[PDB]
């Protein structure tokens, strides 16, 4: 239901958060999950108008619904405190089933310098395995990014694949003993040794980085790190 | 006073486990209960849900409205590997327009029963031969626990549970790699106390 | 003159015999015409015009919003009750009783609750019941009642008021 | 329906002309208590309901649901507008009139719709604003309206008094007059 | 406390 998967903001700017509700459904919820915490109630649209407003923390929140369709959560003079997963429900009224969308999680970041793309690498099977096993686990590889944005997926022959695939389900920092650290995260796909050892079958590791967009001004010679896919690929060896 | 307080704390299970995740709560009138689910990178979505006194069951998952202790405990007789995620109980009102009051959230992770394994550590090379060498630790039994290295540039991955939906057969897995030239795999995991049997290829 | 759309919501409590009898009717009104309308008796949704019947269809094909209008009497009519228990209806206003006489006699019945009450006009320990005229219950708005009753009389005249809030009638008297 | 005593748990109202809003609750037609839209806080109009707390929050997201329901039946219904009623009025003195003692005037303007009016008291032509006070929009059963507005005063043989009503369906300002 | 009755929005 909601456009943006994850934004990185910097402090001081505004943000502007979307959420396209299911088609007719009158009711809108908005909710704001911290870590390590549940949903909490942010503000109620009934219609084109705004119904509860009691959950919008200061004056620097402030959301809108115009034609009764897509709202827009603006937060203004963004700070740390201002960083969670925004959640959208909606419904026909109270007593009626509710749908909660996916949720934008915003990353509010106080210098842009410590902001990085990932590094994709992957990994062929080793011999060992497909020897003791009669199975071939590829491993990729993604290092060197800030903040944590960015989403893994496996594609087999141009194809999206799901069966067998490992991702960490939390990354890992590069040194631990720094709270703006680099992130690394590995995935493992596990196929057959039948698979992997024909030439012709095509494998390639995708990850989806969230970053910068046009209005973060970007001083650095270093190139600008905005949103943008990184990718490597391998073919099957005989 | 419209509170929810349940379980906190990671609930660590194995298959075929008794789950029970207690949930109580407080409201001035008459509430309905809910709980949800939140599988790992998908949003929350209603698993059961409860409107009026002793009264719903999704997946095997039971939950009973009990007004004379306030309660909404969930259980599940016999868990599932599919079942590790977050669970929030939740909570409305007659007068809320339908907004929800949920609570901190309860982890549950549910470990395989290894039936065959083959645990070993094996050497993988890069497709571009940059970069470095990764290793793989992979087909341990559930009991192993992986510890993070004692050299500073080596990095040392958590467990992930591996399912090879064309066999059914699910195997644990964890990932080390270092660009330092005397990385050797059979010196990594050193910190872990790793199977006996650990096949050393 | 300016255009106006008015819409109402009354939710509404009928108390019979305190608790034993209790009714609940919710009424959706477009500027004078009830268009939907939930009856405790009825137990889901009529429409009462064509213009309500989307809404009352599709509210009756909502199995949880009928558990709560349903469950509604005892939610809010009776629980509410308890509270004027103890409060509106133990309202008590002694009236103060007042004549004046301005070939007429003005019995003025000023200032009581609750709104039962009785006046009745005396004339030497004779209850005169002809070319008594009086004028209907006035209510002041602010929790008060007052009624004046006329006599038409002809020359001791007493005004006898009975009410919930008194140990005794009173008695008034004139010449 | 016949009953013993009636009450109107929720007398929402909401209507098109300059966003107006009202929530009241009601019990044997006098008013408990009205909630302060404009500044989100529960008047009570009886000191032993003072008592109680009623979050004026609710009264807020009723009346938004109005709302939506209303501008729903302005499509639906091709537009049909609210009729205009010709008002009553009584103007009357809460306890007997005596010279001199504290007493209150009472201007009862009954069969009030579209709920929108405006009430003035006059003395001998001129307006009158210090000590003036009104109810809401206290509901009938016809759906129409009835506002009562009061004048504290000291009653003496110089001064008259004028309740000014204007309302939609009258062609004129109406004038109620009263004497000691 | 006073308990009220809320209004079911249209569909
Ligand atoms: C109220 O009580 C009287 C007698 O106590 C009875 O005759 C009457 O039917 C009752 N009213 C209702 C609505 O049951
Ligand atoms: C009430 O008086 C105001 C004075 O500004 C005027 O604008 C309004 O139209 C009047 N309302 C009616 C119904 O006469």
């Amino acid at each position: 239901m909601q456009t943006p998967s994850n934004k990185v903001t910097e402090k001081g700017k505004y943000v502007e958060l979307r959420c396209d509700p299911i088609s007719g459904h009158t009711a809108l919820y908005w909710y704001r999950q911290s870590l390590g915490q549940g949903p909490e109630f942010l503000i109620y649209f009934q219609g084109t108008g705004a119904a509860d407003d009691s959950g919008l923390p200061n004056d620097r929140f402030f959301a809108v619904r115009p034609e009764g369709s897509v709202s827009t959560l603006k937060i203004q003079r963004t700070e740390r405190g201002d960083s969670a997963v925004y959640l959208c429900a909606s419904s026909q009224g109270q007593d009626t089933e509710a749908f909660f969308g996916q949720g934008t999680r915003l990353t509010v970041v106080e210098d842009l310098n410590k902001v990085f793309p990932p590094e994709v690498a992957v990994f062929e099977p080793s011999e060992a395995e497909i020897s003791h096993t009669q199975k071939a686990t590829l491993v990729c590889l993604a290092t060197g990014f800030f903040p944590d944005h960015v989403e893994l997926s496996w594609w087999v022959n141009g194809k999206e694949v799901h069966s067998g695939v490992c991702t960490d389900p939390q990354p890992l920092k590069e040194q631990p003993a720094l709270n703006d650290s680099r992130y690394a995260l590995s995935s493992r796909l596990r196929v057959s040794a039948t698979f992997w050892q024909n030439p012709r079958n095509h494998f390639r590791c995708q990850v989806q980085f969230y970053g910068l967009s046009e209005n973060d001004e970007w001083t650095q010679d270093r190139a600008k790190p905005v949103t943008q896919i990184v990718s490597a690929e391998a073919w099957g060896r005989a | 006073m419209n509170s929810v307080t349940q379980m906190e704390g990671p609930v660590t299970l194995s298959e075929e486990a008794f789950l029970t995740i207690n949930c109580t709560y407080t409201a001035t009138g008459y509430p309905s209960l809910f709980w949800y689910v939140q599988y790992p990178g998908e949003g929350l979505q209603l698993l059961l849900k409860a409107t009026k006194a002793d009264d719903g069951s999704n997946k095997g998952f039971e939950a009973t409205y009990r007004k004379e202790t306030t309660s909404f405990h969930l259980e599940k007789g016999s868990v599932q590997v599919s079942d590790s995620a977050v669970y929030f109980c939740a909570l409305s009102g007659g007068t809320s327009y339908g907004k929800l009051t949920f609570g901190q959230g309860t982890i549950l992770t549910v470990h395989p029963n290894i039936q065959n394994p083959d645990p070993a550590v094996y050497q993988l090379r890069d497709s571009k031969s940059s970069d470095k060498s990764v290793c793989l630790f992979t087909d341990f039994d559930s009991q192993t626990n992986v510890s993070q290295s004692k050299d500073s540039d080596v990095y040392i991955t958590d467990k992930c549970v591996l399912d090879m939906r064309s066999m059914d057969f699910k195997s644990n897995s964890a990932v080390a790699w270092s660009n330092k030239s005397d990385f050797a795999c059979a010196n990594a995991f050193n910190n872990s106390i790793i199977p006996e049997d650990t096949f050393f290829p | 003159s300016p255009e106006d759309f008015v819409y109402q919501f009354k939710g509404m409590c009928y108390f019979t015999n305190g608790t034993e009898r209790v009714r609940l009717v919710s009424r959706s009104i477009y500027n004078r015409e009830e268009i939907v309308r939930f009856d405790s008796d009825v137990g889901e949704f009529r429409a009462v015009t064509l213009l309500g019947l989307p809404a009352a269809e599709y509210w009756n094909s909502q199995k949880d919003i009928l558990e709560r209008k349903r469950a509604a009497v005892d939610r809010v009519c009776r629980h509410n009750y308890q509270l004027e228990l103890r409060t509106t209806l133990q309202r008590r206003v002694e009236p103060t009783v007042t004549i004046s006489p301005s070939n007429l006699l003005v019995c003025s019945v000023t200032d009581f609750y609750p709104a039962q009450i009785k006046v009745r006009w005396f004339r030497n320990d004779q209850e005169e019941t002809a070319g008594v005229v009086s004028t209907p219950l006035i209510r002041n708005g602010d929790w008060t009642f007052q009624i004046l009753v006329m006599l038409e009389m002809t020359p001791v005249y007493t005004c006898h008021v009975e009410h919930p809030s008194l140990q005794s009638p009173i008695t008034v008297e004139w010449r | 329906i016949v009953a013993d005593h009636v009450a109107s748990y929720g007398v929402n109202l909401y209507q098109s002309y300059g966003p107006s809003g009202q929530y009241t609750h009601e019990f044997d037609g006098d008013e408990q208590f009205y909630v302060d839209l404009g500044r989100k806080e529960t008047v009570w109009c009886l000191p032993v309901l003072r008592q109680f707390r009623f979050d004026p929050q609710f009264a807020l997201t009723n009346i938004a649901v109005l709302k939506h329901n209303l501008n729903s039946l302005i499509k639906r219904s091709n537009s049909t507008a609210a009729t205009n009623e010709v008002p009553e009025v009584t103007v009357f003195s809460k306890s007997p009139v005596t010279l001199g003692q504290p007493n209150i005037l009472i201007c009862l303007v009954d069969n009030i719709f579209p709920p929108v009016v405006n009430i003035t008291w006059l003395s001998n032509g001129h307006s009158v604003t210090e000590g003036v006070s009104e109810t809401s929009f206290l509901s009938k059963s016809d759906h129409s309206f009835f506002k009562i507005s009061y004048l504290t005063l000291l009653p003496s043989a110089e001064e008259s008094y004028d309740c000014k009503v204007e309302h939609w369906g009258l062609d004129k300002p109406l004038l109620k007059h009263w004497e000691p | 406390q006073p308990f009220p009755q809320p209004e079911q929005p249209f569909p």
